[PDB]
């Protein structure tokens, strides 16, 4: 039987579905891109641009190596890089 | 002559695309068929024509 | 209530996935991740 | 260049549906 | 390389392989069309 | 009528997903262990933990991503959001693991959530419940494999991590460390998993060339009508056949599709088993007799003592960048390396 | 009639405990001879100089093995692909060192293994049955022709084929590891989704089907007796199946009709195992799984590693351990 | 006559909007450069 | 609807060219059309490859198929191989991609606006699937057509310029073909040969006048029983041996495609003669030999004497024996003793590698190809990197031979499998259980019990 709800096949075939949609859909993907683009997503997850893995002469991976004091080792290693 | 060759060479992509299109909607459109088997059998001669066209004049350009 | 084709609706959609993984994969050999 | 080759495939790809839809426009024989 | 003469057209050149699995995803564009019938 | 009775009509409400009692404890943590995994494969690094990227930002493919394991460094952390290490920092909790054990745990309670809700939706509908009895082995697998074994070792470090390629280096590390082919546990869940991989296909099989003729088109799909009392096959027709190709054949449905559930479920708490065993190092690695024989008789040679050498490769080779955190230098002399290669 | 007829007749019986069928005149031989040379070998032949380098390698109880060690070893590298039967050697003491024992034990297997499908399909035509089990079958037969025949092909030596032992197979699939990287090979992760998969699905099917069992029995005894062999009615509740199963995830997840049912048992292993066949049947060209190393650099062109890069570093260690004293150049190219 | 809004709306919904996020994000990616 | 839906033709639209079986205009059109598609892709494929064609590169460093194909019938390429005139190519390209419009205007319009059966229209073009007369009589039309085309292969070997013959002495070169290989001796010693190593059946040909040869006799061969079939009916003995229906001759050539595509596969990777290695790479056993070469090189030159040098094993680092005694490399590639290859075979005595040749005759050309062959051995990966699987990324290679060999290994497999499914099931028609058991005379319940 049916529970009730809209059949699928009748939402996605409906204008009113798609005049939403049309508008909603790029909207968020115009957002992930400018996440992206903007250059917030580096900052956001503390994630590398391709010019901050390594201080420009060093070989040697910023590797936390303590529990309590790790936070602190991170900040240390980003301010080595300036 | 250069721009000749590339103008018979275009008139053939374009008179392909057109007999892509065209062909296969005329012969499941049988409400307008005798008003179309001409179409493509004018077509289908122009078509052979540009081939032979372009492919006497490649050798007065390639 | 029905009013766009299902099968309409699928091809533009299917078309839109292709595009995007296309791009996925031209991004294996450009920028980030392509070796060069 | 790549906007050569991409208008050529978008305009090749677009001419396979199209013609399944001039065909159930004109009520052909799908 | 084509001939200088055809140079033009080395994009539609570059994009015309892969025209045969068009015909493959073209049926299935129909049968949608028809329904699957 | 109560509260309480109230809140339980609409949750077990017959609607196009079914909620139940035990979906305020799997929808939360189970979209939470996905969100996750997505947002840390899409855009976090393991730099600082493993030195490696190991996201779709840093030039990651599908193949490569990871939410990898916290370093080393933080032991058994449980590496709370708010706990003594990230001190509520959200983006230096993603740089030090804390997706992983986010993951890890809110996976875990998913997992208890699918299995409550198969009992649930099972005492609604009045069946038994053999589906939530089967689905302990998946959960034996993944506690003993993602939380018994890191325990066992010096760090949430030496669990899997979650993506593709890191899961591969974990069969590779397994392997390498533990020769984890050699132990019968292992080999006990390869049986039950290809085992399960043979009943699946030869059922399907045998039922699909038995249909008996009970529509007249040429796809035999249509001819089934779920209410139908008979059978859509011939048992009789399938037994015999096998009993002449194969010399015996089940002749009780009841018993085949409870085999079918008894031996994948029982090969995964078999490997389970042996993945407990590997948390304390307790493999089974060697073979004492073998290696009395070939440490004292120079000419003595087996496929066993040929795939130590490859461990011992493997070991070498690996260690340096996969525990970077020990710190090994190997200078090239100690490498161990066969001729030429 | 005649005697020949006589015979077709008996060799085509149904009413045989065990079909013969013209593929069971074929295979019955082959399986034998295989069969035969394979326990004698197992237990008793001698140190097999695989690699071709004279260094023995011993499979077998008699000369210091256990069953997860032994092997039949596969034939010398010296050899190649060249055909060694018995009557090729200048004795049976040459024989068994040059591996001869692998050579017959396969060729006369692939050949009986390849008339048991055969006959899988005769006996279908005699009972009047669908014939598509045999199509099944060709999964695990073609893997088997991949791992004996394709991959020694490709590479030109049968002694880079699969041994017959249970520590040989874990060599193979080691070495293959580092010489393919097979792991980042599509085609072995379709493999994997299809064992994966068809043990999810036999266990899942299992269960939905015990879950279901009409009560015909009391608690005292097994519910197996409330099914009785050639009864007409079934013995679940598929309505009720599909009943729970479409509200454990929703409606149309979930299958009520069971040919559709029973075929996707039947088509998923089997494809899976098909394009794990086919994984290995390509890597014996060389085609061989993904290669992201140093695929990462940063902004100067440090390379940043990669859970690949960790792959390969596992991957080197078997490269340059494997067949310690084989390789005298540097390249290992087949 | 059938609602819009349903509990089958949000699960729907809670999956898709963050989806297509992420492939904008994804996309945009590809043209990063180091 | 004429078929066309579930309920007339009784098939699923997933089986929906099964609706075809009994309507020879649509099926011709759909057989016509797909010819196109084949067609097509030898036209545009050859044009993209010319596209890419860079003539200073080796063709199997830029991913090319066809062109060697081309190359190896004589036209556009000079000695050593190296490639003199483009234009051969771009002909051979845009002629078939003309010719597929052609193919594909006259499928469309059968299977389109055509008649659905030709039975009416005409019975010649018509046929009805159990006429055994007719079907011999369209496989002996066929069967002419094909000894035509073999003979082709001659008419180019023997009067239009001939072929490619990596043999040739100079380095290669295109030869005229005047003294092919009638001897039926030698033609059909090739059947005869076990496909076992040093043996290798008909993947063993090694030169041009056999090759040519062969073809002059399976022309010879496919001309005559064209005209057989024609002329004659199935005799008794065959109409009790075989299924007689659409579904089952074509499991038939599903059989023997998937036969074909095999040997195909093998061709490619192990014969360097219709395959010449200066177009598709070295083969995987010429590439291994010639690492060994290089390295005796390398080590003579630096006063090694390669013949004495015991490796660590007691075998010859740089040669030994193979089981039959003769001289070859050494090391690993003793298992490809068997590779014959027109670099290598000036070095070859009476007993093998002639160790006065080693030490005196190798050429500057010797170790050239050597180091190339070495270098382009047909090890990569699926993202093409070149080498070995621990390879870095760098070299972007995957030899054709491998392409080639597994594209179609694949293809010859599934279309076993197809051969397995369309056999089983004409069988199964024929005989009118294909669609279950019928439940009121099942077989078995009338059978005795097996115990
Ligand atoms: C119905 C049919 C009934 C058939 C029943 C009996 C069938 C017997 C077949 C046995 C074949 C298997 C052994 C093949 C071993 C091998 O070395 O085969 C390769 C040989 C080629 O041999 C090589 O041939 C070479 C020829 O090259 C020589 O010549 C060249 C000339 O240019 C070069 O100079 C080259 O350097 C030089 O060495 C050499 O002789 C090599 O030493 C030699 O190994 O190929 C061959 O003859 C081509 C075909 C081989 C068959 C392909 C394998 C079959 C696949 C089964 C599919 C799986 C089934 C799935 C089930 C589900
Ligand atoms: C596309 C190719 C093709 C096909 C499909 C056929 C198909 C057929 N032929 Mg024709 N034929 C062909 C080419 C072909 N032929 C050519 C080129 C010639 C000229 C030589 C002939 C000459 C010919 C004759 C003389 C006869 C046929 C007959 C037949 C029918 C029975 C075939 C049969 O039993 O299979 C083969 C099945 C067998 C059981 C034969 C033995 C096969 C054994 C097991 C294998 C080993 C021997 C084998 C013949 C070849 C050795 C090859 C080895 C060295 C590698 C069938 C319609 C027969 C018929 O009915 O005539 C009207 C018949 O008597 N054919
Ligand atoms: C079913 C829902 C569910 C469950 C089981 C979990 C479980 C967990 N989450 Mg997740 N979480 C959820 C929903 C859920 N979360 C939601 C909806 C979000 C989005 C906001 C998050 C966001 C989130 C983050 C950001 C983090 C977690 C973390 C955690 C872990 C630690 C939680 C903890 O210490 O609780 C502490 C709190 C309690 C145990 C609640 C105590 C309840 C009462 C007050 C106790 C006292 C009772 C009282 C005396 C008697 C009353 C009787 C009654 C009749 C009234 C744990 C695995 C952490 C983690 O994974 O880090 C590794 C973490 O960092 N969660
Ligand atoms: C090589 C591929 C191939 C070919 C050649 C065919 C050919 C055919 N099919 Mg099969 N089919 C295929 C693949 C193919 N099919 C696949 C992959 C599927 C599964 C999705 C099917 C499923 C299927 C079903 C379910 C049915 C067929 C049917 C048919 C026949 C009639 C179809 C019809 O009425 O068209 C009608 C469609 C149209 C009029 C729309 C336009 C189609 C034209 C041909 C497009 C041509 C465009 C092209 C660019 C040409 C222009 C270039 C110009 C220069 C020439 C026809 C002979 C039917 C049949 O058997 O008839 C009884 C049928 O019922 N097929
Ligand atoms: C026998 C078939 C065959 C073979 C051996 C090749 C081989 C090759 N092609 Mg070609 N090609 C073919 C068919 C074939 N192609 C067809 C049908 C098309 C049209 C779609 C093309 C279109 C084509 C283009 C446009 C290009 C190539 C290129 C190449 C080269 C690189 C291929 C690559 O990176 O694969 C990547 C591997 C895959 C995509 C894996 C596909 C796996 C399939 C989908 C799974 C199996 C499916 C089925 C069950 C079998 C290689 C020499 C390239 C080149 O270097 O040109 C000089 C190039 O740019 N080819
Ligand atoms: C093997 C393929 C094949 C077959 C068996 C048929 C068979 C048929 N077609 Mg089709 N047709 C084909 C291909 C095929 N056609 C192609 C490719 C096209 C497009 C050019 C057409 C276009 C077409 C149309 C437009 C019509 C037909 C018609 C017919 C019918 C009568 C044709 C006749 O008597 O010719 C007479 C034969 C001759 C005069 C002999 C000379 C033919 C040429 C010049 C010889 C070429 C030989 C060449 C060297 C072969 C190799 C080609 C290539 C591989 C290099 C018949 C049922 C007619 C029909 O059904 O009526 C309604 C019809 O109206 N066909
Ligand atoms: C229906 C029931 C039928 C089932 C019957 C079961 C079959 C039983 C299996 C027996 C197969 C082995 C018999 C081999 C005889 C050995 C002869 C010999 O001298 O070698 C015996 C030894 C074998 O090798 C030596 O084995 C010894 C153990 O006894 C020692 O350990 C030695 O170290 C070891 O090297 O080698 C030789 O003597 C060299 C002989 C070479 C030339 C003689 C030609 C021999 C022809 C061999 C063909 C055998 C093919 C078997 C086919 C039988 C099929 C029914
Ligand atoms: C067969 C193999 C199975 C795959 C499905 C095949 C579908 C094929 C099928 O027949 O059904 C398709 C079904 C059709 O719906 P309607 O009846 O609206 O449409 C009928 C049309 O087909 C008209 O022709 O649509 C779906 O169910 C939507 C699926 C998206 C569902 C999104 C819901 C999100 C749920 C979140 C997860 C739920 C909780 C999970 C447990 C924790
Ligand atoms: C050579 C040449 C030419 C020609 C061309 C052609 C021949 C074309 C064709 C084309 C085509 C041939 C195309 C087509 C296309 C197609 C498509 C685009 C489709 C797609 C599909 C889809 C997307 C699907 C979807 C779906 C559905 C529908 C249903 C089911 C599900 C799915 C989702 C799958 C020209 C003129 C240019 C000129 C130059 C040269
Ligand atoms: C039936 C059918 C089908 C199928 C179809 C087909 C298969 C078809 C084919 C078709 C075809 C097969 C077509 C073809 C066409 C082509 C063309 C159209 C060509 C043209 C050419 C040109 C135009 C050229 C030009 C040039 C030159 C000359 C030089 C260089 C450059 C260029 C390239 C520009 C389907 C499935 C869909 C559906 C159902 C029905
Ligand atoms: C060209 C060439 C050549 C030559 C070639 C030739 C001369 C060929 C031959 C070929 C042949 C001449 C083939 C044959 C084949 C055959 C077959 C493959 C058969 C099959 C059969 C069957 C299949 C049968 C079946 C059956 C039986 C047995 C019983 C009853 C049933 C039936 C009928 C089913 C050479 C190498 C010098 C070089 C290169 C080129
Ligand atoms: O043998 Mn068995 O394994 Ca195929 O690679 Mn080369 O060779 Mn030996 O090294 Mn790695
Ligand atoms: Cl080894
Ligand atoms: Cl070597
Ligand atoms: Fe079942």
């Amino acid at each position: 039987g049916t529970t009730g709800e809209r059949p699928f096949s009748d939402i996605i075939t409906s204008v009113r579905y798609w005049v939403i949609h049309s508008i909603t859909i790029p909207a968020l993907f115009i957002a992930g891109w400018l996440f992206v683009s903007t250059g917030l997503a580096y900052d956001v997850f503390g994630t590398p641009r391709p010019d901050s893995y390594y201080a420009q002469e060093q070989r040697s991976i910023p590797l936390v190596t303590d529990r309590f004091e790790a936070k602190q080792q991170v900040e240390t290693f980003l301010e080595q890089l300036k | 002559m250069t721009i000749l060759f590339q103008l018979a060479l275009a008139a053939l992509v374009i008179l392909s695309f057109v007999m892509v299109i065209g062909v296969p909607v005329a012969y499941a459109s049988p409400q307008d068929w005798d008003r179309s088997k001409q179409l493509i059998f004018l077509g289908s001669g122009l078509w052979i024509a540009l081939v032979l066209v372009v492919g006497v004049l490649n050798f007065f350009v390639v | 209530g029905g009013r766009i084709p299902l099968w309409i609706v699928a091809t533009v959609a299917g078309m839109g996935v292709i595009v995007i993984v296309g791009l996925f994969f031209y991004g294996a050999y450009a920028g980030l991740g392509s070796s060069l | 260049e790549v906007i050569a080759q991409l208008t050529m495939i978008a305009m090749i790809g677009i001419a396979g549906p199209m013609i399944i839809f001039l065909l159930a426009v004109r009520r052909g024989n799908l | 390389k084509l001939p200088e003469a055809y140079a033009i057209f080395d994009p539609l050149v570059d994009v015309l392989p892969v025209i045969p699995v068009l015909f493959l995803a073209l049926a299935f564009v129909w049968q949608a069309a028809v329904g699957f019938r | 009528r109560g509260w309480f009775d109230i809140l339980d009509d609409w949750l077990k409400r017959d609607r196009f997903v079914f909620v139940g009692w035990s979906g305020i404890l799997l929808f939360p943590c189970a979209y939470l262990a996905l969100g996750g995994w997505l947002t840390g494969t899409t855009f976090v690094t393991s730099w600082y933990t493993h030195g490696l990227a190991s996201s779709y930002l840093e030039g990651c493919n599908f193949l490569t991503v990871a939410v990898s394991t916290p370093a080393n460094s933080m032991g058994h952390s449980l590496l709370l959001l708010w706990g003594p290490e990230a001190q509520g920092d959200f983006t230096r909790w993603c740089q030090l693991g804390g997706l992983w054990t986010f993951i890890a745990l809110h996976g875990a309670f998913g997992l208890i959530g699918f299995m409550l809700r198969q009992f649930e939706i099972a005492r609604l509908v009045g069946v038994r419940p053999y589906n939530a009895i089967a689905f302990s082995a998946p959960i034996a697998v993944f506690v003993s494999v993602f939380l018994i074994y890191p325990l066992g070792q010096s760090s949430w470090f030496f669990a899997p991590s979650f993506g593709v390629a890191a899961i591969f280096r974990f069969l590779l590390f397994f392997q390498g460390f533990h020769n984890w082919t050699l132990n019968p546990f292992h080999m006990m869940g390869v049986a039950g998993v290809l085992g399960g991989a043979l009943l699946c296909a030869i059922h399907g099989a045998t039922v699909e060339n038995t249909l008996f003729q009970d529509g007249e088109g040429a796809s035999t799909f249509r001819a089934f009508n779920p209410t139908q009392a008979e059978e859509t096959y011939s048992m009789v027709t399938a037994n015999r056949f096998w009993s002449q190709i194969f010399g015996i054949a089940f002749s009780n449905k009841r018993w085949l599709h409870f085999f079918m559930l008894f031996v994948p479920v029982t090969g995964l708490w078999m490997s389970a088993i042996g993945v407990v065993g590997l948390a304390l190092n307790l493999r089974s690695y060697d073979f004492i007799s073998q290696e009395i024989r070939a440490a004292e008789d120079p000419e003595f040679e087996t496929f066993y003592t040929k795939n130590l050498l490859l461990n011992e490769g493997i070991r070498a080779w690996m260690a340096p960048q996969d525990q970077p955190h020990e710190n090994f230098v190997f200078p090239e002399e100690v490498l161990p390396r066969g001729n030429a290669l | 009639a005649n005697l020949w007829e006589r015979f077709c007749n008996w060799v085509t019986s149904t009413d045989n405990r065990l079909y013969v069928g013209w593929f069971g005149v074929i295979m019955i031989p082959t399986l034998l001879a295989a069969t035969i040379c394979f326990v004698i070998a197992f237990i008793a032949a001698p140190p097999v100089d695989i690699d071709g380098i004279r260094e023995p390698v011993s499979g077998s109880l008699l000369y210091g093995n256990n069953i997860i060690t032994g092997a039949v070893v596969p034939s010398s590298n010296a050899i190649g692909l060249h055909f060694y039967p018995i009557w090729e050697a200048a004795s049976l003491d040459e024989w068994l060192y040059n591996g001869g024992p692998y050579q017959l034990i396969i060729f006369h297997f692939l050949l009986g293994a390849s008339c048991y499908m055969g006959r899988q399909w005769e006996l279908s035509y005699r009972l009047g049955m669908r014939p598509w089990i045999c199509v099944a079958y060709s999964a695990p037969l073609a893997s088997a022709f991949a791992v004996f025949l394709i991959y020694p092909i490709g590479q030109g030596s049968f002694s880079d084929g699969m041994p017959l032992g249970i520590s040989g197979t874990f060599n193979f699939m080691i070495v293959f590891q580092a010489e393919h990287n097979i792991l980042m090979h599509p085609f072995h992760q379709l493999g994997v989704a299809g064992v994966f998969g068809g043990a999810l699905f036999c266990a899942m099917h299992g269960s939905l089907v015990t879950s279901s069992l009409i009560r015909e029995t009391t608690e005292t005894e097994s519910a197996n007796y409330g099914y009785k062999f050639g009864q007409e009615e079934e013995t679940y509740n598929i309505v009720a199946a599909h009943g729970y199963f479409g509200r454990l995830i929703f409606q149309y997840a979930s299958f009520n009709n069971s040919r559709s049912l029973h075929f996707f048992l039947a088509a998923w292993p089997v494809v899976g195992v098909w394009f794990t066949a086919l994984g290995i049947s390509t890597m014996a060209f060389n085609l061989n799984g993904f290669n992201f190393n140093h695929s990462v650099i940063d902004a100067k062109g440090n390379v940043i590693n990669t859970w690949a890069d960790i792959i390969n570093r596992a991957n080197l260690g078997m490269e340059v351990m494997h067949e310690r004293n084989a390789h005298n150049f540097p390249l290992d190219l087949a | 006559s059938y609602p819009i809004f349903t509990v089958r709306w949000v699960a729907v919904h809670t999956l898709a909007v963050p989806t297509i996020f992420f492939l904008g994000a994804i996309a945009a990616m590809q043209f990063i450069q180091r | 609807a004429t078929n066309r839906d579930q309920e007339s033709s009784g098939f699923a639209w997933w089986a929906g060219n099964a609706r075809l079986i009994n309507l020879s205009g649509k099926l011709l059109g759909a057989h016509v059309a797909h010819a196109g598609l084949i067609v097509f892709w030898a036209g545009a494929m050859t044009l993209f490859e010319l596209a890419h064609f860079i003539p200073e590169k080796p063709m199997y460093e830029q991913g090319l198929i066809l062109i060697p194909h081309i190359a190896t019938l004589g036209w556009g390429v000079g000695p050593g191989g190296e490639v003199v005139d483009t234009f051969p190519f771009f002909v051979v390209g845009v002629v078939h991609l003309i010719s597929s419009a052609v193919l594909g205007f006259g499928g469309v319009y059968h299977a389109i606006r055509g008649p659905e059966t030709l039975e009416e229209y005409s019975s010649f073009f018509g046929y009805d699937w159990k006429d055994k007369n007719k079907m011999t009589t369209i496989l002996g039309f066929h069967l002419i057509v094909l000894g035509i085309g073999a003979l082709l292969l001659v008419a180019k070997a023997m009067f239009f310029g001939g072929l490619y013959d990596t043999w040739a002495p100079g380095g290669g070169d295109v030869r005229v073909i005047t003294n092919p290989t009638l001897d039926p001796r030698v033609i059909f010693g090739y059947l005869l040969k076990s496909p076992f190593g040093g043996e290798g059946w008909i993947v063993s040909v090694n030169n041009l006048e056999d090759v040519v040869g062969g073809h002059i006799w399976i022309g010879l061969i496919c001309i005559a029983g064209g005209i057989w079939h024609i002329l004659t009916t199935p005799f008794g003995w065959a109409r009790r041996a075989f299924i007689w229906s659409g579904e089952a001759y074509l499991s038939y050539s599903l059989g023997a495609l998937s036969m074909m595509g095999f040997i195909a596969t093998c061709f490619v990777w192990f014969n360097n003669t219709v395959y010449p290695s200066e177009f598709y790479g070295p083969t995987g056993p010429e590439a291994s030999q010639a690492q060994a070469m290089t390295f005796l090189i390398r080590d003579q030159k630096l006063g090694a004497n390669v013949g004495s040098a015991q490796g660590p094993t007691g075998l010859g680092k740089y040669l030994m024996r193979s089981p039959t005694g003769e001289i070859i490399f050494g090391g690993e590639t003793m298992r490809f003793w068997d590779f014959r290859g027109p670099w290598l075979e000036p070095l070859r005595g009476p007993n093998g590698l002639d160790l006065n040749k080693i030490k005196n005759d190798i050429q500057p050309w010797q170790e050239r190809r050597a180091a190339e062959y070495m270098t382009h051995a047909p090890l990569g990966s699926l993202n093409s990197v070149g080498g070995v699987a621990t390879e870095i990324n760098s070299v972007n290679f995957v030899s054709p031979r491998s392409w080639l060999a597994t594209s179609h290994f694949v293809l010859a497999f599934f279309f076993l499998v197809g051969h397995l499914w369309h056999a089983g099931r004409a069988r199964a028609a024929a005989a009118g259980f294909e669609k279950g058991i019928d439940r009121e005379s099942e077989p078995v319940l009338s059978m005795p019990s097996l115990d």
